[PDB]
């Protein structure tokens, strides 16, 4: 069970109950995480990383917990902020590699189709991208990377059909690697079409779990 | 519909978007020329005599006059106003980086094509720019004008020197506008604008240093080839205006044939991997900080360079009790002058190098708001891993900066008296013994990230705030328990005896002892964004 | 007829024929524009604006022609741009009246209603704004103008699926005044729930068109 949480909760002012009561349970599968912007899943992925600490309840990534074990564990992770920022002065390439190795690793075979199909330039600093070429590091650095569990956040943000598609097939293919992901869209369309076993949050809790 | 509409309401835009930085520059930039400079030279030289004897010295010193300029005659104005010759140039930068930040920089951040899609036309923001800039300039002139002539000097040279400082604003200006249309990159643009001032300084520096002919082919130098207080020569300032007029010119032109977005130069290519030396959070703050070190570093060490020619020569051309031995006496080395000079003037060394600091530490607040401390987080990093890069390029960096600015000094003094032996070594240590004061603002830094992240700003006003303890605590009344509450004052002194170093060991104290509170306490902060 | 090109012919290095012979009519309704994003489609929103001039062809925008009318014709426009950065020292509803001084007016019922139900707040500064609250800023003041025209590009980015539902009905209630919109969306899904007469572009061309 790479993630298994139950009884999260959180208050950040300590006037804002962002989590209570809040469960989750993945299994080697693809999850669908949804709910409003204000409901609490940017604060469960920065809780499975060791970015926040919690009040209460349970979190068990990996076997480990996500705070002391911070550093150990997140060499078998990858993730996809929602925000993609990257540094003005660096290529594409540049950034790949070392967000890559600084991971665990990269795999070369993969990255070379990957770049090749994705349609990506990795020669041009970073400042001169695009809102789609920015995503697209993101996504090359995330999907060609040891990493038996991935955290996307919104992963296809900027990305026209074409690219969402070929996205859903690389998706698909991890899949039957044994790689567990969550995805966490906000776009129920690519969630009908890749997750089963979505769950739905509405304030801190999960108001509905299922196939 | 015309090509200028809009320009009243983006003019309008421009102002609030920097209502508090234009006036800051506007009178910090004019009002303290009648106050600080012509006050000051009043005070230290009272009578004729005195003014010739100093007009004689510089002219005996091409790296005194190289820096400033000549001085033609030895009234109260042209002795008084010959340190300003550096505003001339302050006010250059200043222009640059506002036209910059609102014509380019402004593209580059995609918010003008959502202006450009409301009812405004093709050249309604250059325009706003443009009487942004000049206007700041005229004022900025006018208001040192009227602070001169509230003084006993020439009215007629009040004039004319306010005239030359904005006729120098605003051929800056029009140069500026000229290279904002070059590349799509604000840095590049502001790269351009800088080489073309820097190389006007120099062929200025290289002119006043020599014969004089060279320093006619710089727009720095028409500024003070005017001569005000030494008879003033009026046909120069048209020689600035016509240059102006025509790169405004220029300007409209390179904007008519260009497309909003970008135009006029590509860019580089050129790194499609990562070299064995990009891994690390150590290895990528080397890549960002390492431009900013070289840029700091010649700084630094061309001002030491400078002052290292001087200290030799203020032994006998200043002093008796000319109502400096009152001051040097205080703050310097309580002794021979040549020495108490060497102490006094690496004190601002070390305030330029706490600055220096400073800013290679709040990089570490840049990239946490920036939402990049996450995403280097959220892998195999630890949380003392990272914090440990930035910390290591501004202790090593600062550390570096000030001994080769002693080094520089050194030479120049051994050179300037013919043995350099024996100079050497004293004026390394001299600097050396300035960083435990240093290596503070950056303990203070990483103490305020960590406890209070959003009030890590507040370092630079801690800066200031020792500052001003420096100088309105030794150049006027003390209780001597005020000013016990910096860390520049404490700084012992190196060559001849009363060398203690008891200061230094309370200083590291202080500076691991709030690097390790500000290490544990971020360790256990949640990241804030 | 708001909109009418046919003929559209641009190369920007001389090397990349972004536009050859394409195609579009616009009478009143909301039409939807879907392509790559290499496929030209940014290219003739900012020929329609403006901000660049066409090699060949006939665009006649309003009656007018963009370039030399620019000024007069973009009073009863309002556009959404793909991605902006607003000002960091503005706070969102002083953005959302800087840029009504400039269209020329702003609807004050309309605007209060949108910010209620948009939730914005429009007191903090819009460089602590996020994702989705910075797409608010953009809508909330195009959607509260003066516009016979709107020119919407990507406008639902970073948008949870409950704003999604408010932005559509907000797009049903205006096309109902008579405000004609262009969607330009990259999602197919909202496409398909608010535009009749789709126009599909690949290369510089139209290859498809119509209800
Ligand atoms: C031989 C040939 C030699 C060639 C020489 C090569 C030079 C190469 C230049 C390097 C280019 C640097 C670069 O690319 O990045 C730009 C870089 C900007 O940073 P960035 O990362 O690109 O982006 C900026 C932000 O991200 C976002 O930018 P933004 O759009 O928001 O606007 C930025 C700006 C927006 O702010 C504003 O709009 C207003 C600007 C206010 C400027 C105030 C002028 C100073 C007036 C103070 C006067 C004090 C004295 C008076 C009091 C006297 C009391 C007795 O805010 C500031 O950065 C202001 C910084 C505060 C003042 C910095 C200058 C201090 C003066 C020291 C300069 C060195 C001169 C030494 C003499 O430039 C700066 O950092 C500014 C520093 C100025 C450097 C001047 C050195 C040039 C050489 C001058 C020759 C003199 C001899
Ligand atoms: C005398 C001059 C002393 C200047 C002391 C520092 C002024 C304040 C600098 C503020 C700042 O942002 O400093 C700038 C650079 O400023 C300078 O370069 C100041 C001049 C230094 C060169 C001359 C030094 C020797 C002088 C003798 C930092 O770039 P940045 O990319 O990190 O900016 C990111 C902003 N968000």
């Amino acid at each position: 069970v790479p993630i298994e949480i139950r009884g999260l909760t959180k208050h950040f002012g300590s006037v804002r109950a962002l989590d209570g009561l809040d469960l989750t349970v993945r299994e080697g599968e693809v999850h669908g995480f949804l709910g409003p912007n204000g409901a609490g899943k940017s604060t469960t992925l920065r809780i499975l990383l060791g970015l926040v600490k919690a009040d209460g309840g349970s979190v068990r990534l990996l076997g480990g917990d996500p705070w002391t074990d911070a550093v150990d564990l997140h060499r078998h992770i990858a993730y996809v902020p929602g925000d993609v920022t990257l540094w003005p002065s660096l290529t594409g390439g540049e950034t790949i590699d070392l967000l890559a190795r600084m991971r665990g690793g990269i795999d070369n075979a993969r990255r070379a189709e990957l770049i090749e199909r994705f349609g990506l330039d990795p020669t041009k600093k970073a400042r001169t991208y695009s809102k789609g070429n920015r995503q697209k590091v993101s996504l090359i650095s995330a999907l060609s990377s040891h990493a038996t569990l991935l955290l996307l956040d919104e992963p296809s943000s900027g990305l026209d059909p074409l690219m969402e598609n070929v996205f859903q097939q690389c998706i698909g293919e991890a899949r039957q690697r044994g790689v567990t992901v969550l995805l966490s869209s906000h776009i129920l369309a690519e969630t009908e079409a890749l997750c089963e076993k979505v769950t739905i949050i509405r304030a801190g809790k999960t108001v509905e779990s299922g196939s | 519909g015309s090509g200028f509409t809009g320009t009243l309401g983006l003019l309008r835009l421009y102002l609030r978007r920097d209502r508090v930085s234009l006036p800051l520059w506007v009178l910090l930039l004019s009002v303290p020329l009648a106050t600080v400079y012509i006050a000051s030279v009043e005070t230290v030289y009272p009578d004729r005599s005195a003014r010739a004897a100093a007009a004689a010295a510089i002219m005996a010193s091409p790296a005194q006059r190289a820096l400033y300029g000549p001085v033609y005659n030895d009234s109260l104005g042209a002795v008084g106003i010959w340190k300003a010759g550096m505003f001339h140039t302050l006010i250059a930068v200043a222009v640059i980086l506002t036209v910059i930040r609102h014509t380019r920089a402004d593209e580059e951040s995609g918010r003008a094509e959502l202006i450009d899609s409301t009812v405004v036309g093709r050249y309604a923001n250059l325009t706003g720019a443009l009487l942004l800039s000049f206007g700041a300039s005229i004022a900025t002139g006018a208001i040192g004008a009227l602070g001169l002539l509230a003084t006993d000097v020439a009215p007629a040279g009040s004039v004319a020197f306010g005239v030359a400082l904005a006729a120098s604003g605003m051929v800056f200006t029009a140069v500026a506008a000229v290279a904002a249309q070059l590349s799509p990159s604000a840095r590049f643009t502001r790269a351009v604008a800088f080489a073309v001032l820097g190389t006007a300084f120099a062929l200025r520096a290289i002119g006043d240093a020599g014969s004089g002919t060279l320093s006619w082919c710089s727009p720095l130098g028409w500024s003070l080839q005017v001569r005000p207080y030494a008879g003033e020569r009026w046909w120069v300032l048209l020689l600035s205006l016509a240059t102006a007029a025509v790169l405004t010119v220029l300007a409209y032109r390179l904007r008519a044939g260009r497309d909003v977005g970008a135009g006029l130069i590509a860019e580089r290519p050129g790194a499609g991997t990562a070299g064995p030396m990009l891994s690390e959070p150590f290895g990528l703050a080397w890549r960002l900080n390492r431009g900013s070190l070289l840029l700091w570093t010649v700084g630094l060490c061309l001002y030491g360079l400078v002052m290292g020619s001087v200290v030799h020569g203020i032994g006998d051309q200043l002093g008796d009790n000319t109502a400096v031995r009152d001051i040097v006496t205080r703050m310097g080395g309580t002794g021979a002058l040549e020495q108490a000079f060497l102490a006094l003037a690496f004190t601002m060394i070390g305030m330029v190098a706490a600055a220096f600091a400073v800013s290679l530490t709040l990089r570490l607040h840049q990239e946490e708001t920036g939402l990049r401390a996450e995403t280097l987080l959220a892998g195999a990093v630890s949380r003392t891993h990272w914090l440990a890069s930035h910390l290591a390029m501004a202790l090593a960096g600062s550390a570096v900066a000030t001994l080769i600015s002693g080094v520089a000094a050194g030479l120049a003094y051994g050179m300037t008296v013919g043995d350099v032996g024996g100079k050497l070594p004293t004026v390394v240590g001299t600097a050396a013994v300035q960083l435990p004061a240093v290596w503070l603002l950056s303990a203070v830094t990483v103490g305020l990230f960590g406890l209070a992240p959003r009030f890590t700003p507040v370092a630079w006003g801690v800066l200031v705030g020792f500052i001003a303890l420096y100088l309105l605590g030794s150049l006027a009344g003390f209780p001597q328990m005020l000013l016990n509450l910096e860390p520049f004052a404490h700084i012992p002194r190196v060559g001849g005896g009363d060398f203690t170093a008891v200061p230094l060991l309370w200083l590291l104290a202080i500076d691991a002892a709030l690097i390790t509170l500000g290490a544990m306490a971020f360790r256990r902060r949640d990241v804030r964004c």
